[PDB]
């Protein structure tokens, strides 16, 4: 016909485009369309009603299977229709109604026809195929039915109320049977479309004993050559769709652990719509470990059969989900384990080891204060090497992804020297892609500049004490007493009541978890909230605190000048800067008591409220 | 029969095509291990569609 050329002219590029190991889709050959006889149906008036009642019962006999007969005769065949049908006036009043009770069946037999000898065809995908295989058998019958009624008519036991009784049920099935094909051609159903709309058509019947034969087997019929590329994908983990129908489609264009494998609503069928998420995320999580090696394959049991009135079909696959899980799961936490690859993050960003940066601030502290630009990127990681070796992360075996990466600043929307710039680049493995990301690999660098920035400050302060004492003033020894037991602090607390609990829970949360996608929620929640609980991604920032350690650096910068070869301006700069800092402290505690665990910074910063605003 | 030849090929190694029934052909080279490197090579119509290409390759 026509209008499904274009359909499957369409959709043969769209299926083409994917393949890169087949060919080109054969289609049916020109001459099997342009037979009408390859496809679905293309004084006599004074005479007794006996005579004309079995040349009609006769012709309407003939119009059943899809050859016209003499006075009805099919309307000649083109395009797409609901058909209509001729009688001769010759014919009295109670023939012309007893016949026009039965046509509607004859209607209906003409569009199944074509239906079944159009979606036979290839882009349709193998669903449709199926339908229209079931429909076939169902056609097969109605020959069957009609080839008796020839032999009763011959021997005086046919006219158009017996036949008429004798086509109750047919009528009804050729019927819905006619519903489902108009629906299925006139807008674009291929894939789970076609399986969904059986399962509908499956309640607006909740009880006959004919109908629910019907729509149970064109489903359980229909839904075989899906569950052929389902199973698959479920136990397995690959795809393999030849004509591309099913709900989980593959482009290919590191990441692509979730960005290679997307959804298509149409393509779900409505009884799997419920765990299209999940049968989704199995195969998902089942690729990933083949390609490092060993195919796995689920030794469950993988017969799933659809049930009308019971949904037998749901515990197959969520024992398969469950399992799946599992495996990944447990092939993670055996080889690439993550206790490592989070707790070696933790070691050096969030600095479990402390021996890690003692050797290396002091080894280092000249040469990184020179600006960004003046120094040379190899020169930093041969120095870290050396630190490396002093400290005891030598005996850790992961201290081999310690990198160079400089970035501008973290002061910056919600530096320009070597501190504060300098970051580490980690480097992740393949199936470490679906919890360790880019993003979190970006969010944890900022948090290590923090934290860099305020060691840096404190090696500065206790300088100037140690300098100081020579074997002038005391009026910065108060300062530098109000300077250092300010940023301790915020370490102690920075650490001791965000990060140790919630890392020894998320240690709760490596036992009991099941899957990944809780795990990976459970680490991406640690992150934002060991971000947002401080000054990182705080809206406004609190930018009292950027100011606080500009003082600080000004003060520790005037200090080590204390040697003189005028004491007064010295005592002057220092006061000036006194009344900065004392300023900016008493607004940091107002800020933050304003703001939305204030109390335990609060008293962590002053207990005995020698300052209290 | 292309089976029975792609059982001549990994247990034999003969071809066993005479108009092209199977994929690889042979050019005689000089013998003198320029076999390797130029004798067998691919021809990419005649390998069967339920065979996929990396299959190809590997029996070779």
């Amino acid at each position: 016909l026509q209008q499904s050329l274009e359909l499957k002219r369409k959709m043969l590029r769209d299926k083409q485009n994917k393949k890169n190991s087949g060919q080109h889709l054969p289609i049916f050959p020109a001459w099997v369309y342009e037979r009408p006889a390859l496809i679905g149906d293309f004084p006599i008036g004074t005479l007794p009603l006996a005579s004309q009642e079995s040349a009609v019962v006769e012709d309407l006999l003939y119009v059943l299977v899809g050859v016209d007969g003499r006075y009805v005769s099919a309307q000649p065949l083109a395009g797409r229709q609901s058909r209509t049908f001729l009688v001769d006036p010759n014919l009295d009043l109670s023939i012309r109604e007893l016949v026009h009770r039965i046509l509607p069946v004859a209607a209906s037999y003409s569009a199944v026809t074509r239906f079944i000898e159009e979606k036979s065809s290839f882009e349709y995908g193998q669903v449709n195929h199926a339908l229209a295989a079931a429909m076939r058998t169902l056609v097969k019958e109605h020959l069957i039915l009609v080839s008796q009624l020839e032999q009763l008519h011959r021997q005086g036991l046919l006219s158009l109320q017996k036949l008429w009784f004798y086509i109750q049920p047919a009528m009804r099935t050729m019927d819905i049977l006619a519903s489902l094909a108009t629906s299925v051609d006139k807008g674009e159903c291929l894939g789970g479309s076609t399986l969904s709309l059986l399962h509908d058509r499956s309640f607006s019947y909740t009880g006959d004993s004919q109908a629910q034969e019907l729509c149970l087997y064109l489903t359980k019929a229909a839904s075989a050559p899906y569950f052929e590329v389902l199973e698959k994908w479920i136990y397995r983990g690959i795809i393999h769709d030849p004509y591309s129908e099913f709900m989980v489609e593959e482009h290919e264009l590191d990441k692509y652990w979730d960005q290679r494998y997307t959804i298509v609503q149409q393509q779900i069928p409505s009884f799997l719509q419920k765990m299209a998420d999940k049968i989704l995320s199995t195969g998902k999580y089942l690729n990933v470990v083949r390609e490092c090696g060993h195919d796995v394959t689920c030794p469950v049991a993988k017969e799933i059969i659809y049930t009308l009135k019971e949904r037998a079909y749901v515990e197959q696959i969520e024992k398969a989900f469950n399992y799946a899980s599992k495996v990944l799961l447990d092939f993670l936490m055996e080889e690439k384990e993550l206790v490592a690859h989070l707790r070696s993050i933790k070691r050096y960003f969030l600095m479990d080891q402390g021996d890690f940066f003692v050797h290396f601030m002091d080894l280092a502290e000249e040469e990184l204060r020179k600006p960004v630009e003046d120094i040379t990127p190899p020169r930093l990681e041969a120095l870290l090497e050396l630190a490396l070796r002093m400290s005891t992360a030598n005996t850790d075996p992961f201290k081999d992804d310690l990198k160079i990466d400089l970035m501008p600043h973290d002061l910056i929307t919600q530096a320009l020297s070597g501190l504060e710039a300098f970051s580490f680049d980690y480097i992740v493995k393949w199936p470490l892609s679906l919890i360790i990301n880019r993003k979190a690999l970006t969010r944890y660098q900022m948090l290590f500049r923090h934290m860099f920035y305020c060691k840096h400050v404190e090696r500065q302060l206790c300088s100037v004490w140690i300098s100081n004492k020579t074997a002038w003033f005391a009026g910065a020894f108060t300062l530098r007493q109000r300077m250092l037991n300010f940023v301790q602090n915020i370490q102690y607390y920075m650490m001791f009541e965000v990060m140790e609990p919630t890392w020894h829970i998320l240690e709760k949360n490596l036992k009991s978890a099941s899957n990944i996608d809780d795990v990976l929620g459970h680490h991406t929640g640690f992150l934002d909230t060991c971000l947002k609980d401080c000054m990182l991604t705080n809206p406004e920032l609190l930018k009292v605190f950027s100011k606080l350690m500009s003082v600080c650096v000004m003060f520790t910068n005037c200090m080590q000048k204390f040697t003189q070869s005028l004491v007064s301006g010295f005592e002057a700069t220092i006061n000036k800067f006194d009344k900065n800092f004392s300023a900016h402290l008493l607004d940091l505690l107002a800020r933050l008591s304003i703001y939305s665990g204030m109390a335990s910074v609060i008293s962590r910063l002053d207990f005995n409220g020698f300052y209290t605003e | 029969p292309v089976l029975s030849f792609l059982y001549r090929w990994i247990y034999d190694g003969e071809l066993e095509d005479t108009y092209h029934e199977f994929f690889v052909a042979s050019d005689p080279t000089v013998k003198t291990d320029r076999l390797w490197h130029d004798k067998y090579t691919l021809r990419k119509s005649m390998i069967p569609s339920f065979m996929t290409m990396d299959q190809s390759r590997k029996v070779l």
